[PDB]
């Protein structure tokens, strides 16, 4: 009572992802000093206090995510990670490595696309932390992920950006050197973004421990970008 | 087996003793009996170890988690009202052990709660104490505490209930641990530290 | 057996959405003094006792909402949302913070949307209430919904003012200064509305308490209207 | 396995409506001294026991109700609201609540309504009590129905009389005012009307207690009747 | 462990005793006894902790949710009536405990009722007492009850029932506490004030 | 509530057999010295960590397998082949005989295919091990599989080089001599291979155990492949 396609694809799982290329932007980048997501909410109307557009979610004290898709699936799929994450940390004794933690929910996405009943997860992750010292990037599909990326992006202009880092992406960039990568990044496919309209997470290898950026960083960095359409 | 748990100015202090008392053999010569569940609280188990043992594994997940889905650090009352409720599910069943949790409210403050193994909670406002040898180290505070003390005043008089029930019980009194609550954090105190106390003591 | 889309969107999803904009007309409005709703039940024929055309709700002595859509689905929602909120007070102690509460009525809502045999629910809602001196307000679409409003509108009329409010609100309005706002708005979209075929429900965050408003400071205040049908 | 419509409306639902408005006439009538009810059976041939033709109900020693639409369904759902209706006196004590009572089978009825595989029920209800001293009306729908009339009617010539009604009712008129009101209205929509083929069914709040009227008391005041088709 | 209800005049009061008792152990010097559920209504605890504690918060929800649903406040004889269903469920089960639940009922007035941890409910006209040390706080009550005894000959005579017991049972004693229900609400007295009165008396 | 065919063959299958021979390509060889797998991964962008795209696993300390197909029920089968694989060894101490563990997975493949709601898993295995000092190769196919290959391949290049080795493979191949065997045959498939784009895992006999191939071992064997671009 799924679906299965007539020769080698599969018919909801890719109309599900299409729900994702469609939902809002959001880049995530490693490094070597950490980790850092950022998303583009496109918040329009003023009318909606900005705190409540959920695009990034911690999921333990070394370990977030961030989404882009349906927030219909997006909240579920978290306190239910949030959940098999404190439960293995319980049966163990070590906060829940991130490898794994990914390889679990991306496992339920892949047990929604093949059972009678059950349309698949309109949602693609974007999961990072402190694996021991090793600060990880990681991308899930509605239908299983094994995307360990040192930087990429999902959502509205995946393409636009998970084509720019194609190229000046680099395997020594620093937090406050990648700092800046996110944010250009984010402006090409947001002509005009709001400072606000985003969110920033940082994650630091260097205390195993997640942080905030408070409005204004976001713009005084913006601000660097005027410089960028120019015969480019 | 031996708890104290009392609030002093500021915040709260709790102190066990490492002390594991298998019948008439004693089985852990350091026996932690002091866990910190979040940044702004902590708690001390009495009784059934393997039982106690799971109750903190099986809370702090519950905690850091509550901070997660919703910032604020599991309100001190509120992960008590757990407890209350986690136990008295096992009322019907075989539950059982003792407890004392200690954590800084967000806002209300300094908080101290008792637990009884059937799911009895009360706030202490003064002082409480809980463990094999409780009842000695009781009638230290009962006799040694003022509404106002200190930071310091409390860890003294702390120590010395220990001091006698670990003298004065056959199962409490081997190696003490301590660790204090306050606004900005909960230290554990590494061992050695500790000790420079009695010493400046009598 | 229940659906999804083609291409990135939705079926019974969205078909379940115009339910909503069909609905009656709804609308919400935090502030800092509190916060307070209203609603346009559009009661035809003067033989139904206003009392029992219940749009909006209380969940709890902190917190309540306003419904827009079916009826039907209505109710089935709040005499379940005015459960898992008292559940939580039992288990915790707490009256159950505002953006929890939400976000699990708005995950039952979702959970609808992709399962075995079963219908979306015909609702939008509008949840508003005082989250520890912190007033708020949120929306909720038939499937997840994180949007935290400083104020907006669902029902009928959606667009006639959830594109009023686009310009006039502030982060200062008060409540009184927000009297209006929510009675002003509403007639435009309803030309012609009897002072009693509205509600009025008041939440001050002064003491975390939820108040009704009686017919005729309805219409006293439904006169500052006459002024506003003239060359705009 | 039931339905959702393609923009807005909803299938089964009204389809089974239609259901009612071809069933049998009924009207209920609150007021101040207590509340009536009645129904016109349309009894045709004259070969089947009258008595047998159930079209009202009674629920508890205070409230009871009239059914209109299949009589599939009628019973189903009254020998079981005479069932939430016990339970409920059960664990509390309390003669239940009417506007309880109502929102209860009202709540299951919508239950039947989103749930895969089975049909909402072809029924439309009237019921009414006292309530406290508080004699209400109550009409329900194939899929909830938070309408408490001061008087109304479902069934046949719903439009008839529903909006005879609409005029002369007053929120003072009395039991033995209201005596004539729905008989007179029930004769409008059914032209010829045999004195027994209709049933009656009084509770005054004087006392919290349900009453019966014999055959000729019905058609001795279906006789105030004949002044009424004249230019009219 | 050890309360009291009685009717007098306009309304209701009850009182308790901050005395926790584990075993031989004094272990709560102020341990709560009475709860207001609604604002119309307020019970008192007599017995096993954990298990009546959680028959308040499994309890109390249950009414802030009555009362949403149905605006009128739970009327009092039938929040009790819940009990009587609450508790008799777990007769094929271990439940267990005391409770006095007083409140003004919307119209009927002023209520009194009496509760087994069985499931026997008894609405009393007059007077009544449970805890540990009881029977003590009863003599009083049934040799200083009139059927009219003023707002305050009332809650004079509620203390003195206590004060009895407090020092007659070794179970309660430790510290008092009292709230009176009435038409317009319930009024937890903040210890300090209480005190007052047993100065203005004997 | 899956499929049958109107003559013989069956639906579903082998719809999802295609989604095979469309994924990553992948070969592994016998003979007597042990056995060794190797597979193309297609890593475009060079974005992504090549750590995490895995194409083969492990599955107990002396048998391991190959994936190829759609990752989603990659893992799902493998953590769930390592765990009938440990199961087994605990309800005996029997390290598990390769035969029976394979006969397991590849029933629960079949068992997919036959029940009510639930789509075939679109994938081929290559698990190879020691069996006792009998080291041996199976190929399932998602609905059952009785193949005890010599060598054999799946996915992309399936016809390319599963005809290759048609010919020049021999019962008598050692291990460094079928050391380029599934590298050269691999070229052909893929024109253009990255040496890294590829995976070895080694299985000797001579000691039960399972190792690893680095980089440029991997490149300074595809060397050994520009003398196979010349009329031939």
């Amino acid at each position: 009572i799924t679906v299965f396609s007539p020769e080698g694809r599969l018919y909801q799982v890719e109309y599900a992802r299409e729900a994702v290329r469609r939902g809002t932007t959001a880049i995530g980048i490693a490094c070597k000093d950490g980790v850092v997501l950022a998303v583009d909410r496109r918040i329009t109307s003023k009318l909606v206090k900005i705190r409540s557009i959920e695009k990034i979610f911690q999921i333990d004290d070394h370990v977030a995510a961030a989404t882009s898709g349906l927030v219909a699936d997006a909240r579920v799929l978290i306190d239910r990670a949030r959940l098999e994450a404190q439960i293995y940390r319980l049966t163990y004794g070590e906060e829940i490595s991130i490898e794994m933690l990914a390889k679990k929910i991306c496992d339920i996405k892949q047990a929604y696309t093949q059972h009678g009943g059950v349309r698949p997860f309109g949602v693609s992750l974007l999961i990072a932390g402190i694996d021991k010292n090793e600060a990880r990037l990681f991308e899930t599909d509605p239908s299983g992920a094994l995307i360990e990326y040192k930087a990429t992006a999902i959502g509205s202009g995946r393409p636009v950006v998970m084509e720019l880092l194609e190229k000046e992406y680099r395997d020594d960039i620093t937090l406050d050197e990648g700092l800046e990568l996110a944010i250009t990044a984010l402006t090409k496919a947001n002509e005009d973004i709001k400072p606000e309209n985003v969110d920033v997470c940082i994650i630091t290898v260097k205390d195993a421990q997640f942080k905030k950026i408070p409005v204004e960083e976001i713009k005084k960095l913006i601000e660097k970008v005027k410089k960028k359409l120019n015969e480019e | 087996t031996t708890t104290v748990g009392l609030i002093c100015d500021d915040a709260v202090i709790l102190a066990t003793d490492k002390r594991a008392s298998l019948g008439n053999l004693v089985a852990d010569k350091e026996a932690k009996k002091l866990y910190k569940i979040d940044d702004y609280i902590a708690m001390t188990i009495a009784g059934s170890v393997g039982d106690a043992q799971a109750i903190v594994r099986l809370l702090i997940a519950e905690a850091k988690l509550y901070k997660m889905r919703t910032g604020r650090n599991i309100p001190p009352l509120a992960c008590a009202t757990l407890l209350s409720n986690i136990l008295h599910s096992s009322r019907m069943f075989p539950f059982l052990t003792q407890i004392i949790i200690g954590g800084y409210d967000l806002l209300e403050g300094a908080k101290l709660f008792s637990l009884d193994p059937l799911g009895g909670m009360n706030e202490e406002k003064t002082f409480t104490a809980t463990g094999s040898g409780s009842p000695i180290a009781y009638g230290v505070l009962e006799a040694g505490y003022d509404r106002d003390m200190s930071v310091e005043e409390g860890i003294k008089l702390a120590l010395n209930a220990l001091k006698s029930a670990m003298e004065r019980d056959t199962f409490s009194g081997n190696g003490i641990s301590l660790a204090v609550i306050t606004k900005d954090g909960v230290k554990i105190f590494e061992d050695e530290e500790i000790e420079k106390i009695l010493d400046s003591m009598k």
